[PDB]
């Protein structure tokens, strides 16, 4: 709908070139830590389902779970940030190019505006 | 003990363990290198450093 | 226009032949003459009872192969295109797939009647 | 003294064809345990033919 | 049935769906639907019994009628504008025919009658395939032509689907019919937001597919097709029943579980338009789905039902084949709401 | 819209109504499906011939192909139904009622 | 179609109670006919005469409910000299609900139906006044 | 639902209806305890025909033994009740 | 208004559709479908599509032969129904005929919309093209383009046909 057709968009890129002009998410980003936590929970559930010692059955596969979730989450966060940046860019440009639709109104102080008073009693 | 041979060997499957650890280290190293590359590229584009 | 006249003439001639056949001779029909035909005796059941078919799979395959025939028919015209290589490749692909389907039905005992 | 847990009578109300049995659906039966209905003993009607004498 | 033939049939089903997804020509989308149905019919009949034959026949008849209406709508659109490309669909009569054909293919009300019976008549693997993968192509086509969606017709069918799914699920004891009715209600929720935002449709579809895959793999792990046969699982796999209860609560739409995220977003979207009454009605109707999910949870996890003596033997044996992605699907089906903003990577 | 177009669309509507009403036999419903295919073929051919869409001329042919597939599929299913009941009556397909 | 709703709405609220009652009973008859068609399709009546009996029963019940609602609401609005107020609609709905109770010969259905129908009727009137949309056109 | 909870009165009424439809039995001389041999003057073949009429009325096979000993309408009613477990 | 040949053919097309849509036993249903197939072949022949008409006639003749075999095998009864042997079949047939006639009258007398849009009639000869060009035929060249332009279509169609053979074998396998 809103963003599917946008000029100069490569179909299946998942990460346009202009996206590199944005700050990469830090490796300690709390969303990345939550993705790692999701990977850890998946590993523990895997241990419990196969009837293995939940905390300490397979450390290598739990590490693979956590690293896979973190790996996917990094690029997911990059793409999400890029799409939000695109939304903001397009909105600002549209505001700038259509001034008559977004006029700056007169600034009034509360000493001039008359608000009706509703007593509580 | 166990009358059957317990298909999952009493010693770890060293091939599977090695490959799993290897892909974990490879993914971590790739992620670190990629993060460095985007940090450098972003700094270069925006005139920061 | 002329094909319409031809078909009308042929159908009318056959209908006139049937009319002569049915109104010229002397008809004398009674119940025993018009009874259903058996070698000598009366039928046990009816001819409208189900008649098991042992080649149903071959019939469905015939439907599919018949459609393959409609695919293959425009080949004399297709042979006049400029790029003969892609045309030849595609025609051979179609015929090879037809042959492979025939082989698959054959090897999986599909061409044999039900016993 | 102990916590109440369901008994056979309680569990049998979840064992019907549908919940809320009614007049129309009272004669419904739950499907077979493995989803294989028994084969019908359909009579194979062969064709009987007089071959000869004519 | 041979493993190679089964692989080929599954690949043909998937290739038909992909062909529908990647085509810009109406004839190619139709051909993708045809190929999908053709390869799908035997998969429903993999385990041969009269019930499977019944389900395959009903599915075939429904999908063939839908294909006829689809092609007729395409041809009428071609007649009134010589365009084969999938676009705005310049004709309104053809648009109504197309919407009805796709709704019949999806199972939206009042074309819902075939879904519970086809789901109940086939195995759990075929039911998983039918209730997850078969929903992609019609929804993709509907997403592409949302500009010409008649809001009245689509919203009526969506509200009808939610109501009918909620009401029909209340009467069910078999698990496959419960899954079918939940599928109908979720399809209604998915298509209700279609004229406003297709990103919300895709988000709801992904969350629904994750929850449905988790539910079906849990029901395959514990070989249960009825309520009472699932009542026995606590005595053999208590962990499986606990995970199943949490998944059921997630499908019920309770926060902070994943199943809350789609409807929440959907409500917000319709509130960006005026659309106040409809989201309220949809929430109060999804209450019914939550009710029969909770009934299943009471039977399976929160109470201990009586067992049988032979179960002791089952205590001595483990599972021969373990379904991969089950832990990941459970986690994605429950603990994913904090990552809600990532839906921006869907448009 | 010429009158022949109206007749073809009426034929399609009649075939669709005939399919949506079931009497007893599944073969009759398969026949109604084939009639819908035939009407769609004639409609497409007339539209493509009137507006000289040259590359669209293969389109009806492909249509016919998949028509056969549907027919084949239905026929296969019908055999199985018969093998379970001895008749192709749709009233026997009621197991999934419960 | 929706042209029945137009013939109903084009009449002013507190004028021509006979025409409003006619439009309301037309809408009721249409709804009852659709319900009868679906009921016959899904639950066959085992005979043609029983089917026409069920169709006539449903259509008459729906038409009577619609006629009573329209007549009562118009009369209340005109007598009270207070149009554009949902009490008239609520009164009409409750009266319509009462008719259903009488048709089905049940006090609970009548009492239960009256409260719900009256509430529903009032909500529709408020939506007409304020401008609530059941099927909102996509604007954003 | 299915056929109603058939009772003894309906069974007796249908049995008596069957006997009245028989053309070798005088309707007025027929009663509940009328012996098929010594009040109506029939032989074993008429008894066989009457048992067959019961069989095709009540729709369940009645085999020889414990059917040769059905000599009045009363025993027919009792046999049907015992077969169908009708106690009312 | 010129010999009405196309109109007559389309009317017979609709009549045959009504005939096999009443469902009067599949033998007569196949007869009606054969009549409609030949009549449609004629309809599209009158517009210049000779190959397509002949092809659809051939395909439906083969299909109706297979359907006749299947009707004799597993879709028959002691007294097969004809259009006048049953009240429902006759009622549907007569209703279809009457509704087609009412449609034709409503279209010919007035240019009033029935379902899609208001029609004109005036004889379908008016909408022709006056095309004076070619030592070939456009339909034949377009159909022959399936091997040079339609590589993708040929691939998908051949795959679907092979899969269909496999699918019918799997379905009718039994067990
Ligand atoms: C928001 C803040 C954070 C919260 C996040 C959400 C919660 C946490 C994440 C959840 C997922 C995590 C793990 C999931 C799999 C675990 C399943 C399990 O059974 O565990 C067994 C296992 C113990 O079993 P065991 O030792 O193998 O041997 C005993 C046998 O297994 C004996 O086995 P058994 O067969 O006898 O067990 C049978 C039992 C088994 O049944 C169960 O155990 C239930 C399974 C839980 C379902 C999880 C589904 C997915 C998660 C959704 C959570 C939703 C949260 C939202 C709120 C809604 C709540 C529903 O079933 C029953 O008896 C029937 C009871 C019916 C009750 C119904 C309620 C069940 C649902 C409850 C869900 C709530 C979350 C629970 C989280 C913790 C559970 C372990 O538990 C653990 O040991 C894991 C605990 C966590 C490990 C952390 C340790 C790491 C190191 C510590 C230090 C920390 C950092 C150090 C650095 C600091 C510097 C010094
Ligand atoms: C402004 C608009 C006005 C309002 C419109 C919106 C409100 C609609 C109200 C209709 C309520 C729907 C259901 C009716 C009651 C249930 C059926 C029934 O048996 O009734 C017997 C019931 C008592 O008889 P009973 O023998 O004791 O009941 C039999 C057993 O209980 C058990 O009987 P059963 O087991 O045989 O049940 C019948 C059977 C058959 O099931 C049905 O009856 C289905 C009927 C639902 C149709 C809804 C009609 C709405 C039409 C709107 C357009 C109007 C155009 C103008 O049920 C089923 O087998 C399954 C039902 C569900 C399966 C799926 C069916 C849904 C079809 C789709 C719905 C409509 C689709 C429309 C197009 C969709 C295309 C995208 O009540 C009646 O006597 C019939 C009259 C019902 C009252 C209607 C109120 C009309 C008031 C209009 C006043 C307007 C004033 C002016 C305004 C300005
Ligand atoms: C391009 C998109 C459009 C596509 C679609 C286009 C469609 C138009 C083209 C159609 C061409 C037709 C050519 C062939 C069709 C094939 C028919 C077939 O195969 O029959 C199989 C089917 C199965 O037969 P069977 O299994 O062999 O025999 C067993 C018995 O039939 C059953 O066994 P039983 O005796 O034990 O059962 C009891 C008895 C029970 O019989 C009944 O209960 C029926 C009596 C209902 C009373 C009708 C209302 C009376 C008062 C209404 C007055 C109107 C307003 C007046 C003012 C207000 C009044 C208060 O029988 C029934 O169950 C029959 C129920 C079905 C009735 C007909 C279904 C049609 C739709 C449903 C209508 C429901 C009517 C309710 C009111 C609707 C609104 C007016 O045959 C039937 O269903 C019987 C009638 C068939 C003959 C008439 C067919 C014409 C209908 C065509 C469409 C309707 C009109 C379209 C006009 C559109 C405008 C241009
Ligand atoms: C939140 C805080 C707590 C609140 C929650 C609790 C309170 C609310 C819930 C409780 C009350 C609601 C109950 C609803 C009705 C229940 C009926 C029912 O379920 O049917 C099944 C049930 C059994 O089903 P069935 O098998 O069909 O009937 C067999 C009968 O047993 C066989 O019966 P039978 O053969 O012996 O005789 C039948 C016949 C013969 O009748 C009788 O047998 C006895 C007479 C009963 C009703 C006649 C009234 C006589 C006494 C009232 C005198 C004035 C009172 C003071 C009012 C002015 C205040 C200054 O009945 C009638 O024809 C009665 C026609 C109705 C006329 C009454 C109209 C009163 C409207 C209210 C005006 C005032 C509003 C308050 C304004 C205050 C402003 C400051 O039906 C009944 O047995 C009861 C029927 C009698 C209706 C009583 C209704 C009067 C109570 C006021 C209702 C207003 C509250 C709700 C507002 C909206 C309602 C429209
Ligand atoms: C419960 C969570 C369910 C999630 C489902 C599985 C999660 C893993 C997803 C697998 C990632 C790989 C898919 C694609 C990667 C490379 C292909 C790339 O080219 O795809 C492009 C972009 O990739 C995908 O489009 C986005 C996939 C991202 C999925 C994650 C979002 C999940 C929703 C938010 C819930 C929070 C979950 C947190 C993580 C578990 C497509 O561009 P475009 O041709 O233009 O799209 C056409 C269709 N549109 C425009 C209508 C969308
Ligand atoms: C091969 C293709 C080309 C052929 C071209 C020639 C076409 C030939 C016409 C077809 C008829 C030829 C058949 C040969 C004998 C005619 C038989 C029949 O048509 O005539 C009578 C049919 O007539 C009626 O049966 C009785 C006459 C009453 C009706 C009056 C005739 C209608 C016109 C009105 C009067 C005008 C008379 C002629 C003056 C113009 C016989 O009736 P019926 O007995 O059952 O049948 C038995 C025939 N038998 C005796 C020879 C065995
Ligand atoms: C808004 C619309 C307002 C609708 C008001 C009508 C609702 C009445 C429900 C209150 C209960 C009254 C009652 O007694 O119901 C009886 C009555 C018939 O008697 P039974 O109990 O079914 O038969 C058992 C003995 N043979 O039940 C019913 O059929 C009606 C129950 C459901 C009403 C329909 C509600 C549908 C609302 C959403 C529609 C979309
Ligand atoms: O009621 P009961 O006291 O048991 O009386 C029995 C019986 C009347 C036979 C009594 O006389 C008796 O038991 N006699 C002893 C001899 C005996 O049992 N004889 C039986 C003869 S068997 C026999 O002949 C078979 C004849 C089959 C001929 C069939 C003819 C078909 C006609 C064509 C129909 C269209």
């Amino acid at each position: 709908t809103m963003m599917s057709g946008r000029p100069g968009r490569v179909p299946l890129q998942f990460l346009p070139n202009e996206a590199r002009s944005l700050p990469p998410p830090k490796l300690t980003d709390p969303r990345l830590v939550y993705m790692g936590f999701l990977g850890y929970c998946s590993g523990l559930i895997d241990n419990a389902i196969r009837r293995r010692p939940v905390v300490s059955a397979g450390l290598h596969r739990q590490l693979l779970y956590v690293t896979s979730f973190v790996f996917f989450g990094y690029y997911l966060l990059k793409r999400q940030d890029y799409m939000y940046a695109l939304r903001d860019h397009d909105m600002f440009a549209y505001v700038k190019s259509h001034p008559e639709d977004f006029p700056e109104k007169d600034k009034k102080t509360y000493g001039e505006i008359l608000e009706e008073f509703h007593p509580v009693r | 003990k166990f009358y059957i041979r317990e298909p999952p060997h009493g010693s770890p499957d060293w091939l599977k363990v090695g490959l799993t650890l290897g892909t974990s280290v490879f993914l971590w190293i790739y992620l670190i290198k990629q993060h460095k590359e985007d940090v450098l590229e972003y700094k270069r584009r925006n005139g920061l450093e | 226009m002329n094909i319409m006249l031809t078909l009308l003439t042929n159908v009318t001639l056959a209908s006139l032949l049937v009319l002569i056949a049915f109104w010229l001779p002397q008809l004398n029909a009674y119940s025993e003459k018009t009874s259903p035909y058996e070698c000598g005796f009366d039928p046990m059941g009816s001819a409208r009872l189900p008649f098991s078919m042992k080649f149903f799979l071959v019939a469905i395959t015939f439907l599919l192969f018949d459609l393959e025939i409609a695919l293959l028919l425009p080949l004399p015209w297709a042979s006049q295109t400029n790029n003969l290589k892609t045309m030849l490749t595609m025609a051979l692909f179609l015929l090879i797939l037809l042959a492979a389907s025939l082989a698959y039905e054959w090897t999986q005992k599909g061409l044999e009647w039900a016993e | 003294a102990r916590q109440w847990q369901p008994d056979v009578e309680w569990a049998e109300q979840f064992g019907g064809a549908v919940m809320y049995p009614t007049k129309e659906t009272a004669h419904w039966k739950p499907p077979p345990w493995n989803d294989v209905d028994p084969p019908k003993d359909t009579l194979v009607s062969n064709l009987t033919l007089n071959f000869g004498p004519q | 049935m041979n493993p190679i033939i089964y692989t080929t049939l599954i690949m043909t089903v998937m290739s038909g769906t992909m062909l529908v997804m990647i085509s810009s020509h109406w004839l190619l989308i139709w051909i993708g639907f045809e190929m999908n149905l053709l390869a799908m019919i035997p998969v429903l009949m993999k385990n041969f019994n009269p019930r499977a034959t019944e389900a395959a026949t009903k599915y075939f008849l429904t999908q063939a009628t839908a294909s006829m209406m689809l092609m007729m709508a395409i041809i009428i659109n071609l007649l009134y504008s010589g365009q084969w490309t999938i676009t705005k669909m310049f004709n309104p009569v053809a648009m109504t025919m197309m919407t009805m054909a796709l709704a019949m293919k999806l199972g939206l009300s009042p074309f819902h009658f075939w879904v519970p019976e086809v789901t109940q008549g086939i195995s759990l693997q075929a039911g998983l395939l039918l209730l997850t993968w078969q929903k992609l192509a019609p929804l993709s086509v509907l997403c592409q032509i949302s500009q010409s969606i008649n809001p009245n017709l689509m919203l009526t069918m969506a509200m009808l689907s939610i109501l009918i799914g909620g009401w029909g699920g209340l009467n069910q004891t078999q698990l496959r019919k419960i899954m079918a009715y939940s599928s109908i209600a979720h399809m209604g929720w998915m298509t209700a937001v279609l004229p406003y935002n297709t990103t919300m449709t895709i988000l709801n579809l992904l969350i629904y597919i994750t929850m449905t895959l988790a539910m079906f793999m849990l029901l395959i792990h514990s070989s249960a097709t009825t309520t009472l046969s699932l009542s026995h699982t606590w005595n053999k796999m208590p962990v499986i029943t606990s995970l199943m209860m949490v998944t059921l609560l997630s499908m019920g739409g309770l926060p902070p579980l994943s199943g809350f995220m789609p409807k929440w977003m959907i409500i917000q979207e319709m509130t960006k338009n005026e659309s106040i009454i409809m989201p309220t009605l949809m929430a109060m109707t999804a209450l019914l789905n939550l009710y029969f999910y909770m009934r299943l949870a009471y039977s399976s996890s929160l109470t201990m039902f009586p067992s049988t003596n032979n179960m002791k033997m089952k205590w001595q044996f483990e599972h021969t084949k373990q379904m991969k992605l089950l832990p990941t699907m459970i986690v994605l089906s429950t603990l994913v709401l904090p990552m809600t903003p990532a839906l921006s990577s869907l448009n | 819209m010429p009158l022949v177009y109206m007749n073809i669309i009426m034929a399609f509507a009649i075939a669709l109504a005939g399919l949506l009403m079931y009497r007893s036999h599944l073969m009759s419903s398969l026949l109604c499906l084939e009639g819908m295919m035939l009407s769609l073929f004639i409609m497409s051919t007339l539209i493509i011939l009137n507006t000289h869409f040259t590359l669209a001329n293969m389109m009806p042919i492909i249509l016919l192909v998949f028509a056969a597939c549907e027919a084949a599929l239905g026929l296969s299913l019908l055999v199985m139904v018969s093998n379970t009941y001895g008749t192709d009556y749709v009233q026997n397909l009621n197991l999934l009622q419960c | 179609a929706k042209t029945l709703l137009h013939k109903y709405s084009d009449i002013p609220e507190g004028t021509e109670c006979h025409r409003k009652a006619y439009a309301s009973t037309s809408i009721g008859g249409a709804t009852g006919l659709i319900v009868s068609a679906y009921s016959i399709a899904l639950k066959p009546p085992a005979s043609f005469l029983e089917g026409v009996a069920r169709t006539g029963r449903y259509t008459f019940t729906s038409a009577a409910i619609g006629a009573i609602f329209g007549l009562t609401s118009c009369i209340s609005a005109q007598v009270r000299e207070k149009p554009d107020d949902p009490l008239n609609y609520f009164i009409g709905g409750c009266a319509g609900g009462l008719t259903l109770g009488a048709r089905t010969r049940s006090y609970g259905i009548g009492a239960a139906a009256c409260a719900y129908m009256g509430l529903t009727a009032a909500l529709v009137k408020m939506g007409q006044l304020e401008g609530w949309q059941v099927f909102a056109e996509p604007k954003v | 639902s299915d056929a109603p909870p058939l009772t003894l009165e309906a069974i007796k009424d249908r049995v008596l209806y069957v006997l009245k439809l028989y053309d070798k039995i005088d309707p007025e001389k027929l009663s509940v305890n009328s012996h098929f041999m010594k009040d109506l003057g029939l032989d074993s073949l008429d008894q066989v025909e009457i048992i067959m009429a019961m069989e095709d009325e009540f729709g369940f096979e009645i085999p020889d033994i414990d059917a040769e000993k059905l000599m009045c309408p009363q025993e027919i009613v009792d046999y049907i009740a015992d077969k169908k477990d009708v106690y009312e | 208004m010129t010999m009405y040949i196309a109109f007559i053919l389309s009317t017979i097309f609709v009549i045959g559709f009504v005939g096999f849509s009443s469902k009067p036993s599949p033998i007569y249903g196949g007869l009606g479908l054969i009549v409609s197939g030949g009549v449609g072949c004629g309809i599209v022949l009158n517009f210049g599509g000779s190959f397509l008409g002949l092809m659809v006639f051939l395909i439906y003749l083969g299909g109706m032969l297979v359907v006749f075999g299947y009707t004799t095998a597993m879709a028959t009864e002691m007294y097969p129904e004809v259009w006048v042997s049953n009240k429902t079949v006759f009622g549907a047939f007569v209703s279809g005929l009457m509704m087609e006639f009412c449609m034709v009258y409503y279209a010919l007398k007035e240019e009033e919309v029935e379902i899609i849009f208001k029609f004109n009639g005036l004889g379908d000869w008016v909408i022709y093209d006056t095309g004076d060009s070619g030592f070939f035929s456009e339909e034949a060249m377009g159909i022959a383009a399936l091997y040079s332009y339609g590589t993708w279509l040929v691939i998908v169609t051949g795959w679907s046909l092979l899969i269909g053979v496999v699918v019918i074998m799997e379905i009718t396998r039994g067990n």
